[PDB]
C-alpha cells in the first residue's frame, strides 16, 4: 500500500542506520496522524458550529427587544391621534 | 543577499520537528499531490501539516547576596559585640535628600554591615 | 548552499567564551543551521575520531575531547567550509599565533591540542560528521536519489 | 505586551488596596524569586501572594509553570506551589487529596503560622488530623479557581494547541466593563469572561486619565488585579486570611 | 517489487517540491 | 521539466482567502524575511497566516 | 491590649484567637533598628506600630 | 516588550549607580507626568533626567514626543522638553538659536539654580547675556545626541515609513556586548550601534545570572542605561552637571 512506498521513500531519503525499525516507526507515526487528521476535522467544524450558534441567538435577542420597543412605540403615538 | 535568505529558513527549530523550509518542501509536496481543484486555506493546510545539557548561568553571587538575609544554618559561637550607626535611617535620610543609593540596596547594606560586624574570626568593634 | 560542522572545545567553554566564539562566527557573515551543548562519552569520542585508532597522540586527545562540555555547531554560508578554516586558522596555536595574531585559535587556543575548535575538512568528511551528531538534519536527498542506487538500498534494506 | 506580571509594578500599583509586602522581604523576594525559578527548572514564577497568620509568620505563596495547553475546552496551566516565611527560602507547596479536600475547606480562622501544626476534626467519633500546609494549599487552589485573572484575548493557541501569549494584542477597549476581563483557564475565543461570574462578586474603578484599572474580587476580599492600559501591563495579588466572603448577599 | 518504482516517483516529486521552494524563496527575495 | 507544470498548477489555484497560492506562500515568505520573527515557524499561524483577535 | 477579649473559637481548634498578633520588620531576631507593632483580628486592617520614642497606629 | 519606559522601574534598577530622585520629587512626578502629557497632546513623556545646581534646586527634565519618522536616514524624533524644580509644575524648555549654541556651549560649571539668571560671554569687546535656561537646554541637547540609547532592532518600520515599537522583539542575543545597543537616531537595519562609536566611550556591566545588563557613559558620565533581558525592559536617565568629560584619553 501507500504506507510501504512511502515508508521506503523516507528510509532513502533520510537514510537510517536501521532502515526497517525507522521504517516501523514512521509507520505507527503514520497511523496515528491518520486519525488525527479526521479529529481536526471534527474539532473545526464543530467549533464553527458553536460560534455561528452563539451569533445566531445574540441576533435573535436584539431582534426581540426592537419588536418590544417599536409595538410600545405604536400604541404610545397612535394614542396621539384618537 | 538571496542565500542568505535560503540559510536563514534552513535554521532548524528546537521545539518543533524541522525548519521553516522543511515545512514548506512538506506543505507543497502535499499540495502537489493534494491539488485542490476548487481552492484551499493556507491556516487549515499548514496547521494540518504541522499536526502530522542545561545552560543556566551560575548562582554563586546570588546566593552569596541572598545569604545576608534571615539567619545562617546550623549543622553555634556567640557573635561578637559591634557598634554602628542606625543605617536604616541612614537610608531614609539619604532617600528622603535625594542621594545615596537608594532604599533597597540601604537593606542590603545594612544587613552586609551586619553579617561583618557580628564575625567571631573578625573581631570588628565598630563597621561603617 | 555549503554546510560545514564545527566544534568549541571544553577548554573554551571553561574560560566562558562560547558566547563570544558563536557571535564571532555570525559576526563573519556564517549562520548557526543548529547548536548543541553535550557531553560526550568515551566510546562515541573514539568512533568521532575512529580514523586515528592506531594515532599515538589519539589518548591524549580523546580524554582531553570528555574533559567537559563540548559546542556542536552546525554553520552555513555560500562557500562555508573553507571560509570556517580559514576562520580558525592554523592547528598549531604557536603557529597560528605567529602568523595570523587576531585568528580565532590564537586567541582562544593554548596547546597543539587545546585549540578550542575542530572544523571539518573535506564535504564528505563535514556530511559525515553531520551525520554524525544531528541524524535529523536531512542532507541533499536530490543527490541520493539515484533511481538504480535506489533499488540496490531496497536490496539492502530487506 | 508584556510576557510575564512584575512584582514591581504590581506592587507599586496595588499599595493604595493595602496590598503591601514589608521591605525586607521585598528585598528577599527581588533575589530568591530568580534563584527558585531557574533550580526548578520553570518558564514562569510570581508572586502569588501572602497570608496572615496569628503569630506574625505571614506565608508568602509564589506560583510557577511551564507550559499551558488546551484540555476539554480548558487552558489547564500545570502549575507547582511555593511557600515561605521569610522571602529567602522556598519550600514546596504539595497537592492534597480530594477527601482531605472537604476537610481542610471545613476549618476556618487565621492560620496559626506554624507549619508543624496540625488541626482536628470529628465525624462519625472518628477524629482527623490535618496539617497546616494542607489547609493553606486548599485556601490557595479555593482562591486560584475563583480569580485567576487576566485580560481578554490577552492569550492565543498556537499550531501545537498550547496556549501562549498574543504578542499582537492592542489592549483592552472598554477596560471599565468586565467584560474586558476573563478567567485564566478559559480558553481564548470561548467568548466566557467576568461577565459571565455571578454578577456582584466583582468591583471595578477604572481611572480614565491615567488609564489604570482596579479590579477587586468581593467573594474573596483581599483578591486585587490591576491593569494599565497605556503600558499594557497588568497583574494581581492576594493578601490576606484566605477565607471566602459566604455574607455577601446581605453586604451588597 | 511494484513498490520500488512508486518510491522512485515519491522521491522524484520530494525533489520537484524541494527545486519548486528553492524558485519561491527566490522570488520572495525580490519581492 | 516538471518544475514548470507544477509553477502554473501553484500560480492557477486560488486561495480560498485569495487567489494564486503560490503568490500567497510568496507574500508569507517575504513578510517573514522582511522582520524574522521570534519563533518564525510558531509565527507561520500566529501572526502571518492568520491574524489575532485583538489585533488592532 | 492584653485584656481585650479574644475572638471566639473557629473550626478546626479550640483555642480562642487573640485579640490581637505580633508583626516584625525582619526575619531574624538579631537585626538592629527593628521596629514592630501589633496588628488588631477583630477589626483586620488597623495597625500601631512604634520605633523609639515614635509611635503610629 | 515595553512600550515605553517606566520610571519606577528606571528608578529601581538605576539606584546602583547613584540615578535617584528625591522621595517627594518621586510622588510628584507620579502625579505630574500624565497630567502634562495629555494636556500637551503628546503619545510619549518621560523623565529624562536631572541637573544638579548651586542652590540646590536642581532641574528636572522631561522629554516627550509624537512619532517618529525617517528622514535623509535618520531617525528623527520631533522632541519637545519641558523642566521643573520642584517635579508638580512644568514648563517649557524652548530651543535655542545656532549661534547662541556656540556661546553657550562655552560656559562651564555648575549651574546656578535660578532661571532668571543670564551669564555674560565676551568677545571682539562685545559682550553678551546668555539666559540659563539656554545653557540647559544646550546641555540637555549635548547630551541627548550623545546617547539617547535603545535596544537594536527594537524599532521597526512601517507602511508610512514611520519609526514604531518592534511588537515581535525577542530580545538582545548577547546583552554583554555593545552590538546589543543602538543610538535612538538610527535606522531600523542600519547597522550602526554603539560599537561604532569611539572605543572607550561606553561601558558594559551584565548580570548574567538575574539577567540586567548597565550601559554607562564614560563621555557624559552620569548617562545610565539598564536594560533586563528576562522581562524585556530598558529605559535610561541622566543625572549630573551636564559637562562633558574632556579627559577621557587620560582617564582610560
Amino acid at each position: 500500500g501507500e504506507a510501504l512506498a512511502r515508508g521506503c521513500a523516507a528510509a532513502i531519503s533520510a537514510q537510517p542506520n536501521d532502515p526497517v525499525e525507522y521504517l516501523g516507526l514512521w509507520l505507527l507515526k503514520y497511523v496515528k496522524n491518520a486519525e488525527v487528521e479526521g479529529n481536526f476535522y471534527r474539532e473545526r467544524q464543530q467549533d464553527l458550529q458553536k460560534k455561528k450558534d452563539r451569533l445566531v441567538k445574540e441576533a435573535q435577542s436584539e431582534q426581540a427587544a426592537k419588536s418590544v420597543a417599536l409595538t410600545r412605540k405604536e400604541a404610545a403615538d397612535a394614542l396621539a391621534l384618537v | 543577499s538571496v542565500a542568505q535568505a535560503l540559510a536563514y529558513l534552513q535554521v532548524h527549530s528546537p521545539q518543533d520537528g524541522t525548519s521553516m523550509y522543511d515545512h514548506l518542501v512538506k506543505l507543497v509536496s502535499k499540495v502537489l499531490e493534494d491539488q485542490p481543484k476548487n481552492a484551499v486555506d493556507l491556516l487549515e493546510t499548514s496547521l494540518l501539516v504541522k499536526k502530522s545539557i542545561p545552560v543556566a548561568p551560575d548562582a554563586t553571587q546570588t546566593q552569596a547576596a541572598v545569604s545576608i538575609f534571615g539567619d545562617p544554618e546550623l549543622p553555634a559561637d556567640p557573635p561578637n559585640e559591634f557598634e554602628a550607626e542606625n543605617m536604616l535611617g541612614a537610608a531614609a535620610v539619604l532617600d528622603c535628600l535625594g542621594v545615596g543609593l537608594g532604599r533597597e540596596l540601604g537593606v542590603n547594606i545594612a544587613l552586609a554591615a551586619k553579617r561583618i560586624g557580628e564575625d567571631p574570626k573578625l573581631a570588628v568593634r565598630s563597621v561603617r | 548552499l555549503e554546510k560545514t560542522f564545527a566544534l568549541i572545545k571544553p577548554d573554551a567553554v571553561r574560560a566562558g567564551k562560547a558566547q563570544e566564539i558563536m557571535q564571532l562566527i555570525e559576526l563573519n557573515g556564517f549562520t548557526i543551521i543548529a547548536k548543541q551543548k553535550l557531553q560526550l562519552t568515551r566510546a562515541r569520542a573514539e568512533e568521532f575520531y575512529g580514523e586515528h585508532k592506531g594515532k599515538e597522540f589519539f589518548p591524549k586527545l580523546v580524554n582531553f575531547m570528555t574533559s567537559g562540555p563540548i559546542w556542536a555547531l552546525v554553520l552555513a554560508k555560500p562557500g562555508a567550509i573553507l571560509a570556517w578554516r580559514a576562520l580558525m586558522g592554523p592547528t598549531n596555536v604557536f603557529k597560528a599565533r605567529a602568523e595570523q595574531p587576531k585568528c580565532l585559535r590564537a586567541l582562544y587556543g593554548t596547546d597543539g591540542t587545546q585549540n578550542a575548535t575542530h572544523g571539518s575538512d573535506s564535504p564528505i568528511s563535514a556530511a559525515r560528521e553531520i551525520k554524525f551528531f544531528f541524524p535529523t538534519l536531512s542532507g541533499d536527498p536530490t543527490i541520493y536519489a539515484e533511481p538504480t542506487a535506489a533499488a540496490e538500498y531496497i536490496t539492502k534494506r530487506i | 505586551v508584556q510576557l510575564e506580571p512584575n512584582i514591581t509594578l504590581v506592587l507599586k500599583h496595588l499599595a493604595s488596596c493595602g496590598a503591601v509586602v514589608s521591605a525586607e522581604q521585598q528585598a528577599a523576594l527581588d533575589h530568591s524569586i530568580p534563584i527558585k525559578r531557574i533550580e526548578a527548572g520553570l518558564r514562569s514564577l510570581t508572586l502569588w501572594g501572602r497570608l496572615t497568620t496569628l503569630n506574625g509568620k505571614d506565608y508568602l505563596v509564589a506560583e510557577g509553570y511551564n507550559v499551558a495547553s488546551s484540555k476539554e475546552g480548558a487552558a489547564v496551566y500545570e502549575t507547582k506551589y511555593f511557600y515561605s516565611q521569610d522571602g529567602a527560602r522556598w519550600s514546596d507547596l504539595q497537592p492534597v487529596d480530594s477527601e482531605t479536600a472537604t476537610r481542610c475547606a471545613r476549618i476556618k480562622g487565621m492560620l496559626s503560622g506554624d507549619p508543624a501544626k496540625n488541626y482536628e476534626l470529628e465525624e462519625k467519633p472518628l477524629v482527623f488530623q490535618i496539617p497546616e500546609l494542607a489547609v493553606l494549599r486548599c485556601r490557595v487552589d479555593a482562591i486560584a479557581t475563583a480569580t485567576s485573572v487576566i485580560p481578554t484575548d490577552s492569550t492565543i493557541l498556537n499550531a501545537a494547541s498550547q496556549v501562549v501569549p498574543n504578542r499582537l494584542f492592542a489592549g483592552a477597549a472598554y477596560p471599565e466593563k468586565l467584560e474586558s476581563y476573563q478567567h485564566r483557564f478559559s480558553l481564548p475565543g470561548s467568548g466566557v469572561t467576568l461577565s459571565q461570574d455571578l454578577r456582584g462578586t466583582w468591583a471595578v474603578q477604572y481611572d480614565a486619565f491615567k488609564g489604570v484599572a482596579q479590579v477587586r474580587s468581593l467573594l474573596f476580599p483581599g483578591y486585587f488585579f490591576y491593569y494599565a492600559a497605556n503600558e499594557l501591563t497588568w497583574g494581581s495579588l492576594y493578601v490576606g486570611d484566605g477565607l471566602r466572603n459566604n455574607d455577601l448577599i446581605f453586604m451588597l | 517489487p511494484w513498490l520500488k518504482e512508486q518510491a522512485i516517483g515519491y522521491l522524484a516529486r520530494g525533489v520537484v517540491a524541494r527545486r519548486v521552494v528553492d524558485k519561491l524563496v527566490e522570488d520572495a527575495a525580490a519581492a | 521539466a516538471d518544475v514548470g507544470q507544477a509553477l502554473a498548477f501553484l500560480q492557477q489555484v486560488k486561495t480560498t482567502q485569495g487567489a494564486s497560492i503560490y503568490e500567497g506562500l510568496k507574500a508569507a515568505l517575504a513578510k517573514v524575511l522582511e522582520d524574522r520573527p521570534v519563533n518564525a515557524v510558531e509565527a507561520l499561524e500566529t501572526s502571518v497566516l492568520s491574524t489575532p483577535p485583538a489585533a488592532n | 491590649l492584653d485584656t481585650d477579649a479574644p475572638l471566639p473559637a473557629a473550626t478546626g481548634d479550640k483555642v480562642p484567637p487573640p485579640a490581637w498578633s505580633p508583626v516584625f520588620a525582619s526575619a531574624s531576631v538579631t537585626t538592629r533598628n527593628q521596629v514592630a507593632g501589633v496588628r488588631s483580628n477583630r477589626w483586620p486592617g488597623a495597625v500601631c506600630a512604634c520605633a523609639g520614642r515614635h509611635f503610629t497606629s
